[PDB]
């Protein structure tokens, strides 16, 4: 599927952080973004080997080394960090089905993202209000990652419920309205 | 071939001649003065003096100079490079007495009429406004520039319009009085001339005459409306006096997309050795590749046959009485200015026949391989590869 990714992209070329048409300034990839990818590979390997050779269990749950007790269960059960928030979302919706759906939407809301772009500028380099909303979105994504970890009890639950409400309202409502306001400030709208 | 006999006068001016049975003669004055001797405040002084030098001297006010040199039936020419200036005349040998005299006043007591001064300023400026049409000259004047950065060699012979507008008689007078010294001057004659008569005429008239580093670089003047692209790639030429120049000329004779010429421009212990090619944009990359391959090819494919080939083409390039007076004079003037002597064609043939394939690939390997190139492009040059790519032939 990734291979499909690369094809559907070369048809259009990569984007730049200014969000503008970079056709006037393009360079080869072999000597400029290859050695850069090699350096990034080296740094990622440094972080991976200091994760493996020095702290091999800081991200896992010790429970792993317990042969499954078909009979017994871990007093504290938690999905892994990468999905922690995902489940955090579930824990929030009271209805089981609601949780499952919201959970799915959590990932799917992204797909829905290209239809919510209401700005005349592609990137957020020149868009400060939507930058603030984006960093608030990263902030409550980190909050949802933390909540998932926390057990079921006050006030972790309320935060979870709000954090989920704020997540869906920032992605669905606040960013297109902010983009409209930003277009109004530049005398474009 | 008759030998070129050189004498030296009080002033220091040299009087070189190479008698030949042709009937006319090409008598010229060379001067070791170009844009390399200018200091960015008088960057167009030699060019603008080259314009003013035929507009009358005290002795020949107004059109007198052109008139007489016209009446006699002689052709009056002058040119300026980054290192040398030449004022030459081709006339009937019987006109030697006339000729020398006229030339004398051209290089001395030339009276620049400010009236003309203003006029030439306009001429030079306007032409320059159009000199942009000579794409090749453009490409070759940034190549010089991009490579010889922070060095006098960079400044073009013409000079920046700015200076052209901002120039005055006194400045010119300075350049004239500073870079027209008698020890830096050669009176060269080729054709039907006697050396003793020319020496007596030089004694009678003209007896009164009183760093550089190569920087790897690239300049890509992109203008996509032009139909064709001109690209020049060069490395540091050995020099004028360096012996290996000859083994490099043979290498150029081995190489010989489109208009793929090859050049070995030499200045005082420096130079540009490379290739200039004009191609449709879409092929620029490919052409670049080819050129690079050929150079390394010399490093690896100096088939003896081709070695000979190159030697032979070089053998048929040497200038001689057959080529005519001017070509020869010109060679006499440049040889006395650069080498300090006229190298005969037998010495050139000896230096050609001592060149074999092993020393050709040795001299080529020293200069092409692992040598940051100077690239100058003009036109639709987007597919022209960038430096990392160019310098990196990788093959
Ligand atoms: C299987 C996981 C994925 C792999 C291996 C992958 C790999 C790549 C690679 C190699 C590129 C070209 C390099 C680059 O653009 O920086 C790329 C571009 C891109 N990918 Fe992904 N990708 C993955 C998942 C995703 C996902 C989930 C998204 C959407 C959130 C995404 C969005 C993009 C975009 C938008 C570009 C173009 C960005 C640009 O060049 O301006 N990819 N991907």
């Amino acid at each position: 599927l990734a291979i499909v990714h690369l094809l559907f992209l070369h048809e259009t070329g990569s984007n730049n952080p200014t969000g503008l048409n970079s056709d006037a300034d393009k360079i080869p990839f072999h000597p400029y973004y290859t050695i850069k990818d090699i350096l990034g590979i080296l740094i990622m390997f440094l972080i991976l080997m200091t994760l493996v050779l020095f702290f091999p269990d800081m991200l896992g749950d010790p429970d792993n080394y317990m042969p499954a007790n078909p009979l017994n269960t871990p007093p504290h059960i938690k999905p892994e960090w990468y999905f922690l928030f995902a489940y955090a979302i579930l824990r929030s919706i009271p209805n089981k089905l609601g949780g499952v759906l919201a959970l799915i939407l959590s990932i799917l809301i992204l797909a829905l993202m290209p239809f919510l772009h209401t700005s005349k500028q592609r990137s957020l380099m020149f868009r400060p209000i939507t930058q603030i909303l984006y960093w608030i979105l990263v902030a409550n994504l980190l909050i949802l990652t933390w909540i998932g970890g926390q057990p079921v009890e006050h006030p972790f639950i309320i935060i979870g419920q709000l954090a989920s409400i704020s997540y869906f309202s920032i992605i669905l409502i606040l960013m297109p309205i902010s983009g409209i306001i930003e277009d109004k400030m530049l005398k474009l709208y | 071939v008759p030998e070129t006999q050189v004498s030296i006068l009080d002033n220091g001016l040299r009087v070189a001649s190479e008698q030949s049975s042709h009937a006319t003669c090409t008598v010229g004055v060379w001067i070791d003065a170009g844009s390399r001797y200018e200091t960015e405040k008088n960057n167009g002084a030699g060019y603008f003096l080259e314009h003013l030098a035929f507009k009358g001297t005290k002795n020949r006010p107004g059109n007198a100079l052109e008139k007489e040199v016209e009446s006699i039936g002689a052709h009056l020419n002058a040119y300026s490079t980054r290192e040398h200036t030449a004022y030459l005349i081709k006339a009937l040998s019987k006109d030697l007495p006339k000729v020398v005299e006229l030339l004398a006043d051209i290089v001395q007591n030339s009276s620049l009429e400010d009236s003309q001064i203003e006029k030439e300023r306009d001429v030079i400026l306007r032409e320059m406004q159009e000199n942009d049409a000579s794409m090749q000259n453009v490409v070759f004047d940034y190549l010089h520039a991009t490579a010889f950065q922070g060095t006098p060699l960079a400044q073009a012979v013409e000079g920046p319009s700015e200076n052209v507008r901002r120039l005055s008689r006194t400045d010119l007078t300075d350049y004239l009085n500073r870079h027209y010294k008698a020890p830096r001057m050669v009176l060269a004659a080729a054709g039907g001339v006697e050396h003793q008569q020319l020496l007596d005429l030089a004694q009678k008239h003209l007896s009164s005459v009183s760093p550089c580093r190569f920087t790897g670089s690239e300049i890509r003047h992109r203008d996509d409306a032009l139909p064709l692209a001109h690209v020049a790639i060069a490395v540091e030429g050995p020099g004028w006096a360096n012996p290996d120049n000859v083994t490099l000329q043979v290498a150029n004779a081995i190489i010989g997309c489109q208009s793929f010429q090859t050049f070995n421009i030499s200045y005082s212990d420096t130079g540009l050795l490379g290739a200039h090619f004009v191609c449709d944009a879409m092929s620029i990359d490919d052409m670049v590749f080819f050129l690079q391959g050929q150079w390394m090819r010399l490093c690896t494919s100096a088939t003896e046959s081709e070695v000979t080939r190159g030697k032979n083409i070089l053998r048929n390039a040497l200038v001689s009485h057959l080529d005519g007076t001017t070509p020869v004079c010109e060679d006499i003037g440049r040889s006395l200015l650069t080498y300090g002597r006229r190298i005969p064609l037998a010495e050139w043939e000896s230096r050609i026949q001592e060149v074999d394939a092993q020393m050709l690939r040795d001299i080529c390997s020293k200069y092409f391989y692992d040598q940051c190139p100077a690239v100058a492009g003009y036109g639709p040059i987007e597919q022209l590869p960038d430096y990392n790519r160019i310098r990196s032939g990788m093959f």
